[PDB]
């Protein structure tokens, strides 16, 4: 995939290594196969290998893991692709023990993703089927490459697990992920971090490297630095409405495994949603995805004129000579026209939303809170949305933004919001409110103390009259609000974190630094532990492309999210 | 008899939130108990289903079924302020 190689690090090395592993595994299971999938794995696996690769390894059928008998299929091998979860072991056992005995048998195998578990194997032994598996292996897919500068674990539960449940499973997988990267791209010599989760990931990296005892790593380092960052250091950013093109596609329709499902009316031919892939391999998308949505219209007009003129030029090609040439250019002209028609239709969909009265009002309120205005009174627009029973998650994002900008809400205010949320949406959501409190998102203020203004003014987090068309600062992605996370990264690089000591001390967790010894523009790998938004990603691309002698960023995360999916993941199954 | 079990669980939960000094939670759990009890009367007195609806959804359903006196009374009992009730009525009745 060429686009995995457009930037600084060639992420095809990684993608191709994990593809090679899968191939080698399928080749041991000789003959025709069916794969039975733990449904949770199929989406993200899609970035590594589609059915087309599997087919060339005689995978003839693909099923979903469920109870009772397996479906009939005349194949030699059945292979379970499955997470190490206890409950799934019982289902596999039932599948295996329910095989029709008579006639040729089907050999069984199992691939645990992302790790094999002694405990799961014990369970399969007790259920009486461990000995029916010819191969039992693990496939340690941790960091999946989504684009040339972007890696995700796609672990949506990491934020909850770490900050509410004390479960750091996801931090172990992040560390393992970093070990795999270092085996391919060399040791990372400098490690910086801010946050509790970060401190643990660093500690595990260093331990895992001391306990390695294979060939010493000879690879010349591609990453100069790692920066580990806890999501809870910047709780504000994900709550705010994203204002970039890619951001708004995610806010409105949601991007899953780099695909979006759109309403089909505006698309060819026009029944089901139009499905499109969104990444840097499409020139036009590369050019507009990181822009503030108000700069996109002009870009589209320019392309329309260029494309339009190229096609208008077919009437002029009267000769045999210049018909040769026009013709040779046509495939590219057709693909550029198609790409433009799609994004032109997507921009019209986004415009229908961004010009609505409700959007204008939401944003006025968001911007009020981020610039420090009235962040302690019950807010009248929030109350209108609750009374009209708008989407619960929209309401929660807004009250959490208010809490974070005020360092909690006074008891009376918090309690007033909560009572009207429970009356309107149901008592059952008291669990959601408690979870938001434990996360630090919707909580009581303590003392009269409020630190956001010191943090905002000192890190220049809100600015008025920002340039959206030719940006000069990371605030362009939220039309005024500079994401705190990116601001911290920026200030680590220049002039350094010594200059903001007093502010770091009021943010959660320790700040720390470590070196890793080496045998005898910088590239920074920045790892968001607990999620990242596409707007933060754009802001980092913005710093990366200043040719001001700074740093270029490659982004990793536990999860690609937005405020809506972040908060859904903090709810419980109603 | 059908809601005694659900009411007992909620009681156990109120008691828990009191031991925990979580006053808001205890009271809210008390209000939900009161509302489930009312919801069962309404099934008893009018038929149809009302259990498990939110308070807002209960009022809304009552308005829609023509039981406007019961709905108003229900709103007063839980001190729903004027502005929120007005919006509720308006969204209940609109195309």
């Amino acid at each position: 995939a060429a686009h995995l190689s457009y930037g600084r690090v060639n992420l095809n090395v990684l993608r191709e290594a994990v593809r090679r592993e899968l191939r080698e595994f399928l080749d041991k299971c000789a003959g025709s196969k069916a794969i039975v999938w733990d449904e949770y794995l199929t989406g993200p696996f899609g970035l590594i290998a589609q059915y087309s690769l599997l087919k060339e390894h005689e995978v003839e059928k693909m099923f979903t893991l469920k109870g009772n008998r397996l479906p009939a299929a005349d194949v030699k091998n059945i292979i379970f692709f499955v997470r190490p979860r206890l409950e799934l072991m019982d289902i596999i056992a039932e599948n295996v023990l329910s095989e029709d005995r008579r006639g040729p048998t089907r050999d069984f195998h199992i691939l645990f993703v992302p790790r094999r578990s002694l405990l799961c194997e014990q369970r399969l032994k007790d259920l009486g089927v461990l000995g029916s598996f010819i191969h039992r292996e693990e496939y340690s897919l941790d960091l999946i490459p989504f684009d040339g500068d972007l890696l995700s674990m796609e672990s949506e539960g990491a934020f909850k697990e770490c900050y509410l449940e004390g479960d750091q499973t996801s931090l172990y997988h992040a560390a393992k992920g970093l070990m795999t990267l270092q085996a391919l791209y060399g040791t990372i010599p400098q490690i910086f971090g801010k946050g509790e989760c970060a401190r643990q990931v660093a500690n595990m990296m260093i331990r895992m490297k001391r306990e390695f005892t294979g060939s010493q790593n000879s690879i010349f380092p591609v990453f100069d630095n790692l920066l580990l960052l806890d999501r809870n250091v910047d709780l504000l950013t994900p709550l705010a409405t994203q204002l970039t093109y890619e951001g708004l596609i995610d806010e409105i329709y949601g991007i899953q495994n780099s695909y979006v499902k759109l309403p089909p009316e505006k698309f060819a031919p026009k029944t089901e949603a139009k499905k499109l892939q969104l990444n840097s391999a499409e020139e036009l998308y590369a050019e507009i995805r990181d822009k503030n949505f108000n700069a996109v219209g002009s870009v589209l007009s320019k392309k329309a004129k260029i494309i339009s003129a190229a096609f208008e030029e077919r009437h002029n090609a009267k000769t045999v000579g210049e018909i040769k040439q026009f013709v040779s250019q046509l495939p590219h002209m057709q693909a550029a026209r198609g790409s433009l028609a799609n994004h032109t239709s997507i921009a019209e969909l986004i415009k229908d939303v961004t010009t609505s009265e409700d959007f204008f009002d939401k944003l006025t309120v968001e911007q009020e809170f981020m610039s420090g205005i009235d962040t302690d009174k019950v807010n009248n627009y929030i109350e209108d949305c609750i009374a009209q029973k708008h989407s619960l998650i929209k309401v929660l994002r807004l009250v959490c933004l208010q809490s974070v900008c005020n360092s909690g809400l006074k008891q009376k205010v918090l309690d007033y919001y909560k009572r009207e949320i429970l009356q309107t949406y149901g008592y059952e959501h008291i669990l959601t409110l408690h979870n938001l409190e434990k996360a630090g998102l919707l909580k009581p203020q303590t003392g009269g103390r409020n630190n956001y203004p010191t943090i905002r003014k000192t890190l220049r987090l809100w600015m008025d009259d920002v340039n959206e068309q030719n940006p000069t600062d990371i605030s362009y992605v939220y039309s005024g609000y500079a994401p705190l996370s990116v601001r911290l990264a920026q200030l680590l690089s220049r002039p350094g974190w010594r200059s903001i000591e007093e502010v770091l001390r009021i943010l959660p967790g320790p700040h720390f630094e470590e070196r890793q010894p080496l045998p005898t523009n910088r590239v920074t790998l920045i790892f968001f532990l607990g999620g990242v938004t596409f707007a933060e990603i754009a802001a980092l691309r913005f710093l990366s492309q200043l040719e001001d002698g700074g740093t270029e960023y490659v982004i990793a995360t536990t999860k690609l999210m937005n405020g809506t999916s972040w908060i859904e993941a903090l709810m419980e199954k109603p | 008899e059908r809601i005694e079990g659900r009411v007992a669980a909620l009681q156990t939960a109120a008691d828990a939130f009191y031991k925990a000094k979580n006053e808001f939670a205890a009271k809210a759990t008390e209000d939900q108990m009161r509302l489930l009890r009312l919801q069962r009367r309404l099934e008893d007195e009018l038929g149809g289903q009302f259990l498990d609806l939110s308070l807002h959804d209960t009022v809304t359903t009552l308005i829609l079924g023509g039981h406007n006196k019961r709905a108003e009374q229900l709103a007063r009992d839980f001190r729903i302020p004027d502005k929120r009730l007005w919006w509720l009525k308006l969204t209940a009745l609109a195309d």
